[PDB]
RNA sequence: GAUGUUGGAUCAGGACACCCAAAUGGUGCAGCCGCUAUUAAAGGUUCGUUUGUUCAACGAUUAAAGUCCUACGUGAUCUGAG
RNA sequence: ACCAUAGUAGGCCUAAAAGCAGCCAUCAAUUGAGAAAGCGUUAAAGCUCAACAAAUUCACCAACAUAAUCCCAAAAACUAAUA
């Protein structure tokens, strides 16, 4: 009946929001999901929330897959900054080198979205460069 | 108001097809006129 | 043949016959369609009788006009008359009229695909 | 199927105070005397403010007409509420009204003296810029907004464009010279043909009969 | 129904038609955007 | 008497009415008509970027294509073109699309004309490269309605049964 | 060298910019009431208390107790409270 | 007509803020799809527009209720007119 995105913390999932206003409206039992997410989730240890791809069945049942984390975040951690700037372009918020874009991308290169297709690392790097060019994270390459 | 109004000199420069168009000879005007009066002088100023 | 008058453009419609009957509430007024439908006469006798100079000559000569709704005339009129007048307007003919020799005779102007259906 | 090279702004310039300025219902000095109304000055052809100086677009008046206050209230918030503040800015190509409009109470008998001052009122000619707005958006967006404004002044007007003038401008001369009958209003009015200047004003002989009284006609030739 | 001076399509699915003479908005999805001209 | 200004459009004296309907415009008319004319001369297209671009691309698409096969462009989820993607990427074997503008008058020169009559509709070019007809067959046997019309394969033209045939 | 002027009485002719009756569109129309819009002038459109009063208030009802014009209809038909 | 996956609910705010309350950025996968022009949702979810692909092309500058005795020549596409 539905299909739930969500961007969820390594450790963390509880029966209340965002979790029970969205899987709980289609009418979905939370403390197995809680468990289960969990259950693969908790054994991230390095910190990474992950968008995490939820469908709901029309009998209210459910499946998950879990992606690879943000690239918001990586380049969050990457540049060890604290939140993105306020004012993008104008204002530069951290620093990461050409180690890094290959680093993040060659992480988030099993992606869902990033599996089916075929697209080399320079690609994958360019999408990182671009979601860190809207984070206001720089870009340094030697 | 109302005038006597006035004529500017280009109404009365003729162009070179107006010769072959009312039949007058460029090269030597004309010595007389025939003047009929075709309309009343009435409803016209006093003049 | 009065019945069969035929009305250039929509003006079966939107002519109008106006008449009243002098009583308070007495005025009609009637499309051409319904008062051609009540009386066949009617039409034609008012077209007439509207282009009679107005004197009293009108009346009289008003008398000495015959209108007959289909053609069926007593053998007292058909034994009098005269001469025949032309027809004022051409009749067109229909679709069916046309001699084959004409229609044939006639050129094809475009020409037709075949793979369309008609 | 087909690419075609976008039109882009590189020499538009953003001033400061994008938005129309606030006109005052009464001037500052206010005219002590009243003044004859002269119909003259709604009549006929248009000098002033003919031509574009910044933006792209205006509001051209098709009629002489008189703005007066409410008018400037709705070309202002509708203008100012339409448009974006960032890529448009607007201008007044009109003064604030100058002009003195005196009534007389109701139940008046005629006579006793010239009455009171009740208004102000800008004169407008026909073939004046009310607004002109400069900016880096296709006339596309102006001209959908502005044709509220147009449609809801006096006199009839239009939304245009430094193109749109020129083309209509070489059409109305093209006109005049692609005429095929041989009788002008010009030709007759100052050759005071049939004794016509009978009839005419003294100022038709300048409006060439396009113009008249407070009404403009743009096929007149 | 409404007699107006001016038609105009209030969303997609509004179509315009004339019928007897005069030109009339249909829409399917809404009947508040029935319209008449006069 | 009525001010030379005014707002109710003022009926004009009747001779300067006749005076009005004597000068009005009178527009050039033609002898015969603009468009039942002949054609009008002609405006040739160019050349773009783009077109040059398709051209060569195009030119090369049959250089490194051993087996150029023509699968019709059929309407499936992004969940089934990602994953027919997906099992292609896994034999190594590629797709590629083109418009069918650009890639029709190309044909038309020279060298492939047989495929004229499978470009008419919706088309999709299958690339293979050092291929196995087995293979890309495979897939097509998978789902039903996802038709194979062949085509080119090292310069010559080969149909569905052909396919069958070099499959074995 | 006069076109006698408010309101009633009597008798009403007409308009439709419908108050009722008659067909219908839309609704923030479930139904009952409603609120709006379109088409329709053959017929209707009350009796009282106070004011000279039309207007207005108020009592009681009706399917409704229309808005107007006709020399603010109508005094060689009537009434003059004004 | 036909069709609609991608990082990514971009940052920032915010109860949530996911294109689509406002500020900033306008990036980068695909061959092709705006860090979005509509509606929509508490926020989501969901509908369409723009992008290929398939084709064919012809346009666009639209209009405006009524009065009081009873409508107000009759009619009319055409035998030739500087009458
Ligand atoms: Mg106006
Ligand atoms: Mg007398
Ligand atoms: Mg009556
Ligand atoms: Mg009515
Ligand atoms: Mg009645
Ligand atoms: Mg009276
Ligand atoms: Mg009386
Ligand atoms: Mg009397
Ligand atoms: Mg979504
Ligand atoms: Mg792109
Ligand atoms: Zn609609």
């Amino acid at each position: 009946s539905g299909m739930i995105r969500a961007i969820v913390r390594a450790g963390q999932a509880r029966p209340g929001p965002p979790l029970g206003p969205i899987l709980g409206q289609r009418g979905v039992s939370i403390n197995q999901f809680c468990k289960e997410f969990n259950e693969k989730t908790k054994d991230i240890k390095e910190g990474i929330p992950l968008p995490t791809k939820i469908f709901v069945k029309p009998d209210r049942t459910f499946e998950i897959k879990i992606g690879q984390p943000t690239v918001s975040y990586f380049l969050k951690a990457a540049a060890g900054i604290e939140k993105g700037a306020r004012h993008t372009g104008k204002e530069v918020a951290g620093l990461v080198t050409l180690k890094h874009v290959y680093e993040i991308a060659r992480v988030k290169a099993q992606d869902d979205a990033f599996a089916l297709q075929d697209v080399p690392l320079s690609s994958v790097v360019r999408s990182i460069i671009g979601s860190a060019r809207s984070l206001g994270i720089r870009v340094v390459k030697d | 108001k109302f005038t006597r109004s006035r004529i500017p000199d280009k109404v009365f420069q003729p162009s070179p097809e107006d010769h072959e168009k009312y039949g007058g000879d460029p090269q030597y005007p004309h010595k007389l006129h025939i003047v009929t009066r075709i309309k009343s002088t009435k409803r016209r100023p006093y003049w | 043949n009065t019945r069969h008058i035929a009305f250039s453009g929509n003006k079966w419609e939107q002519k109008v016959y106006s008449s009243h009957t002098g009583y308070p509430g007495g005025f009609r007024q009637v499309t051409a369609a319904q008062l051609h439908q009540k009386d066949p006469v009617a039409i034609v006798k008012l077209a007439i009788y509207g282009m009679l100079p107005k004197n009293l000559h009108r009346r009289t000569m008003m008398q000495r006009l015959h209108l007959f709704p289909d053609e069926d005339i007593p053998e007292d009129i058909l034994k009098n008359l005269v001469e025949e007048l032309p027809q004022p307007r051409k009749v067109p003919r229909r679709l069916d009229e046309y001699t084959q020799e004409e229609i044939e005779a006639f050129p094809r102007v475009w020409s037709p695909p075949e793979d369309y259906r008609l | 199927k087909t690419l075609l090279p976008v039109p882009t702004f590189e020499d538009v310039a953003i001033p400061e105070k994008p938005k129309l300025r606030f006109v005052e219902r009464v001037p500052l000095v206010p005219k002590v005397r009243r003044e004859r109304k002269n119909l003259s000055d709604i009549r006929g052809p248009s000098t002033e403010a003919t031509e574009f100086t910044e933006g792209r677009f205006a509001i051209l008046a098709l009629g002489g007409g008189y703005l007066h206050w409410g008018h400037f209230e709705m070309m202002r918030l509708t203008i100012n509420r339409s448009m974006d503040p960032k890529n448009m800015f607007a201008l007044w190509r009109v003064p604030a009204p100058f002009k003195p409009i005196t009534r007389k109470g109701m139940g008046q008998r005629m006579g006793g003296g010239k009455g009171a001052i009740d208004h102000y009122v800008t004169p407008v000619k026909a073939g004046r810029l009310i607004v002109e707005m400069g900016g880096r958006c296709e006339f596309k967006e102006v001209q959908g907004f502005l044709d509220l404004v147009a449609h809801k002044l006096p006199f009839p007007a239009k939304a245009v464009s430094r193109e749109t003038l020129e083309k209509m401008r070489k059409d109305q001369e093209e006109r005049e010279r692609n005429n095929q009958n041989p009788w002008t209003f010009e030709r007759i009015a100052t050759a005071n043909m049939l004794g016509i200047r009978k009839v005419l004003s003294p100022y038709d002989l300048t409006h060439k009969g396009r113009y008249w009284g407070k009404f403009y006609t743009p096929e007149r030739v | 129904f409404k007699t107006k001076g001016v038609l105009k399509k209030r969303c997609r699915d509004c179509y315009l038609v004339k019928r007897r003479g005069r030109w009339f908005i249909y829409c399917k999805t809404n009947p508040k955007h029935k319209q008449r001209q006069m | 008497g009525s001010k030379a200004v005014t707002r109710h459009r003022r009926v004009m004296h009747f001779e300067r009415q006749k005076l009005m309907a004597v000068t009005e415009y009178i527009p050039p008319k033609p002898t015969i008509n603009p468009r039942c004319l002949p054609p009008p001369p002609t405006p040739p297209q160019e050349e773009t970027g783009l077109v040059r671009l398709l051209r060569r691309e195009i030119a090369a698409v049959f250089r490194d294509n051993r087996m150029i096969a023509v699968c019709q462009h059929v309407a499936l989820s992004a969940e089934d073109k990602l994953l027919l993607r997906h099992q292609l990427r896994k034999h190594k074997i590629l797709m590629k699309i083109f418009p069918n503008q650009v890639l029709k008058p190309f044909l038309e020169e020279s060298k492939y004309q047989n495929l004229l009559p499978l470009f008419v509709g919706h088309n999709l070019l299958l690339v293979s490269e050092e291929p196995k007809v087995k293979e890309m067959v495979r897939i097509l046997k998978g789902i039903p309605f996802l038709p194979l019309l062949g085509g080119c394969i090292d310069d010559t033209i080969l149909s569905r049964q052909g396919f069958i045939n070099y499959s074995k």
